[PDB]
């Protein structure tokens, strides 16, 4: 209901809810969750660990 | 870094090392396929940037060098004046890195959302400087998770000054930390399994010592400047 609380249920960015996401990523189907929209999007681990 | 871990392969794909007189005397952090960001007071003469690095004495065919062909200090940044405020520059590379497992881009939010992720009080530094105060550097990659601590605390473990834009990070009982050579290097925090930059790692005194804390530079400050140099 407001960013001011749990970031408005936003996985990344939160405005007053409009949830975002840093680039490389797009928001996911449940308009909360940011998942990867390049080959090799920012600040991920992709190599098996 | 004191008391850390060998990273493995591709686990910190932002990483890189830079060389110049002496080799990997400070380490950089991606932001996109043709710019680093670094301390300042590492590019203060010719340098290199190795991406996808692990084991700097063994060719593992993942690591990427390019030539620096730009050096932009942050215009507050004067050397003769203080040598670690406004600690922070970006390098421009001659030729493009290739995204892939093992070279790929930290990502930076912006201003308000990289000081919320500060503050989650955790984060992550790597780098292959000195693994003990006054020893030797590391070969494979090291990492180690920081606590963040209060300013109050950081102002008294210091006679130096600490900024306002400038945040301590660390054990009470040392044993722990960065050190010469990490210089320049990220302070990430993991957002649900994404890192963003949240600091540079800067300077200190004693590596690990009780009572002392590694010292960073805020990116929240500079958020708005590395976007607008870095643009592609
Ligand atoms: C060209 C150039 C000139 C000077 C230096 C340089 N000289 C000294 N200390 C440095 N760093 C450092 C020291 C202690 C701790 C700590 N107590 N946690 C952490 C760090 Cl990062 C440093 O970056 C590097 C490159």
């Amino acid at each position: 209901v407001t960013c001011n609380i749990k970031n408005g249920r936003c996985e990344q960015f939160c405005k007053n809810v409009v949830c975002s996401c840093t680039e490389g990523y797009r928001l996911a189907e449940n308009q909360k969750s940011c998942e990867p929209a390049v080959p090799f999007p920012c600040g991920r681990v992709s190599v098996s660990q | 870094v004191v008391g850390g871990e060998d990273a493995k392969p591709g686990q910190f794909p932002w990483q890189v090392v830079l060389n110049g007189k002496v080799d990997a005397f400070c380490g950089g952090s991606i932001v996109n396929e043709k710019w680093i960001v670094t301390a300042a007071h590492c590019v203060e003469v010719k340098i290199t940037v190795v991406a996808g690095e692990h084991n700097i004495e063994e060719t593992e065919h993942t690591e990427q060098k390019r030539n620096v062909i730009r050096i932009i200090p942050h215009h507050n940044y004067n050397a003769a004046i203080n040598k670690y405020n406004h600690d922070i520059a970006l390098l421009e590379l001659d030729e493009p890195l290739v995204l892939n497992s093992y070279v790929t881009p930290i990502c930076i939010a912006d201003k308000e959302y990289t000081n919320i992720f500060l503050k989650f009080g955790s984060g992550y530094v790597s780098g292959w400087g000195r693994v003990f105060h006054k020893g030797a550097s590391a070969l494979v990659l090291q990492y180690l998770r920081v606590p963040l601590v209060d300013r109050a605390t950081c102002l008294r473990s210091t006679k130096f000054t600490i900024y306002n834009n400038m945040f301590c990070a660390g054990f009470h009982e040392g044993g722990r930390d960065s050190c010469q050579g990490d210089s320049g290097g990220p302070h990430v925090t993991e957002v649900e399994g994404t890192s963003f930059l949240t600091g540079i790692i800067s300077w200190g005194e004693e590596c690990a010592m009780k009572g002392k804390y590694g010292i960073y530079t805020k990116v929240s400050r500079y958020v708005n400047w590395i976007k607008e140099k870095t643009k592609l």
